[PDB]
């Protein structure tokens, strides 16, 4: 159609203008992704807002009266100007030449456009692998693992979290080379095994489009893209072509030492521990002995800050030091009464976990203090 | 810092 | 003393070291400002934090053993460590050579220290003004101008905000010399006059210092100083030295037309506007005619945004033009049911008031359409 | 943008 046009209340378009408008930033690659693309067609309307590495699409339903067509405005001021007109108000939009007007009681706002043929699109695949979980269980795997990605690192595949699927259970990964994270879900199917890398900001958007309701994720998996459907919302990420490392051969193998001890009492002095430690390296010190946990750190100040704990432990006297910031990181994802830590020896990794679950678990290699 | 891998 | 000791709750200690290390964060202008300076008297632990402009001094009752002394500590580490503390804890603190040990339970601190001797001191003065007022008064009077203050402008003397006393009433006055915003209040005390610059800063740290509980505020103006005392907390200020413009002569003399208006509609109106303004300029146009106002925005991209209203005005029909982020700072502001509007012409000073108050008045120069 | 003052 020549002519789009539209009328829907102001209420239908803000949770979708929200998530639509999510994938987009302050400075577009190329001036049209800084654009929404609406499309109306068949008493539906489509909003589309990409990068060009992934996409977010809603569709609303048109119960008034419209024209087929489709356009793309600038995706910030279209939203704002909707999310700033009065509760329970109706929206009419309408292209006019080479405008967009919206328009709602005596408030009148013509737009610029560029043409609906030159956005582009991140369909043009067939999933392979599909599947559909609980919300909660996507969060769940994301938040337990989303620290531990890299942050802008050389090996571009560690700037991802894979996502796996084995047997009955969802599993994610993430690595930055120093310490390491994974959490596996079961989510009620069997599933053939698969292994993605989605970007940074893929993960981003996944866990940015979960809303806590009871609508159920379905998530489609092809070889270079990823999709997820909540709702009327899809979201789709080109996946990392890269080899991710493998997190069995990095767990520990045959550790010699465990601990035990309080979660929040073992947070709490690494948190007071970590105020003297350096501000760059953030190493900490720990020795541990019969019962006792003891923690120390140093500033090029020569200060120092030292905190004892009783926990359970009964193998052999050993130091080890950390950075603070990783330890604390694990036991912020942790949020348990006691966690364990398995130990082999002061230069080798050391496994982190919940003392009641494995669901999940956490690697951290040591520093040389 | 050591390497993990 | 030689050999400063003290025990302190945490509960007693948390809210007075917020009070004086909260503007200690950032690059200190000489490493001693970034500590704040321990003295254990009769009694009394003292607590002061400056940056050589102001400072600020909070009082702790020492109920358990003590040893009289002082030295400085680093702000922020010391708060960190308190506040890391488990609820509950005791403090125990004492200099051990240079440093300043800080135990509880089996956490053991040792911070730099540096002498007590070389912590600057404001100059002595007297003060010539005297009075209390309610916390909320001061808070509604700061409110009520501060975004009105200039932001690094070379005439110093706008970058802080006016307090004037006269007869019953305490006076707040900014301004950049684009905008004008002026707030009166009633005392209950009879005063003499007297006007004076607060910085930037000492304005920041008076509302900061309010804690929205029942203790008065204490105020003393000196000829170079400002003080405000609120429970067992005592903030000093220098003034800024210089000749501030009169609002008096900057009110409008005699304002031709009158124009009333909710202020809710009003904001929004013009909130809606502002999405298609320039985004450097921020210009938008009002069009006065008989009981309506018509505003419009346009941008580079040659957008354009339209709002009528229905507004209560019958005198001549004007257009003016104004930075749209002046009217909505103004209407922010004003937190009112209907704002009133006095205008003479395209290229003089609107005056914006409360409809239903005159505590406060609020001047805006146009800009050229 | 005029001067105030």
């Amino acid at each position: 159609g020549s002519h789009m046009k539209f009328t829907v209340e102001r209420e239908h378009l803000l949770k979708p203008l929200q998530q639509v408008s999510g994938p987009l930033g302050g400075r577009p690659t190329l001036p049209i992704l800084g654009n929404l693309l609406l499309q109306v067609a068949d008493g539906t309307l489509s909003l589309t807002g990409t990068d060009l590495e992934m996409e977010m699409v809603a569709r609303v339903a048109l119960v008034q009266p419209h024209e087929p067509g489709a356009t793309t405005v600038p995706a910030r001021k279209f939203f704002d100007i909707c999310r700033g007109l009065p509760e329970g108000a109706e929206i009419a939009v309408q292209l006019e030449g080479e405008r967009m007007l919206v328009r709602s009681g005596r408030s009148r706002f013509s737009l610029s456009t560029l043409p609906a043929a030159d956005f582009p699109n991140l369909d043009d695949w067939q999933s392979e692998v599909e599947f559909t979980l609980p919300q909660a269980t996507m969060k769940r795997l994301i938040e337990a693992t989303q620290f531990s990605m890299a942050h802008q690192d050389v090996r571009y595949y560690l700037n991802g979290m894979l996502f796996e699927t084995e047997g009955e259970e969802l599993r994610t990964v993430a690595t930055d080379g120093h310490r390491l994270a994974v959490c596996s879900m079961p989510i009620g199917q069997s599933l053939p095994s698969h292994s993605v890398i989605v970007p940074r900001k893929g993960v981003i958007e996944l866990m940015r489009m979960l809303d806590g309701g009871d609508n159920p994720l379905r998530v489609q998996i092809g070889s270079n893209n990823i999709r997820a459907h909540v709702g009327d919302f899809i979201f789709t990420s080109k996946l990392v072509d890269g080899r991710f490392p493998d997190y069995r051969r990095v767990l520990p193998k045959n550790p010699d030492k465990h601990l035990e001890a309080g979660c929040d009492l073992l947070k709490q002095a690494f948190a007071r521990a970590a105020i003297l430690s350096n501000e760059k390296f953030r190493g900490v010190r720990l020795y541990v002995s019969e019962n006792q946990l003891k923690i120390t750190a140093n500033n090029p100040e020569q200060e120092e800050a030292e905190e004892i704990l009783d926990v359970t432990y009964s193998g052999a006297e050993m130091e080890i030091g950390f950075n603070v910031s990783y330890v604390l990181d694990v036991l912020n994802a942790l949020k348990c009464e006691n966690v364990r830590m398995m130990l082999t020896d002061s230069v080798s990794s050391v496994q982190i976990e919940d003392a009641a679950s494995q669901s999940a678990a956490y690697v951290v290699m040591p520093m040389r203090l | 810092q050591a390497d993990l891998f």
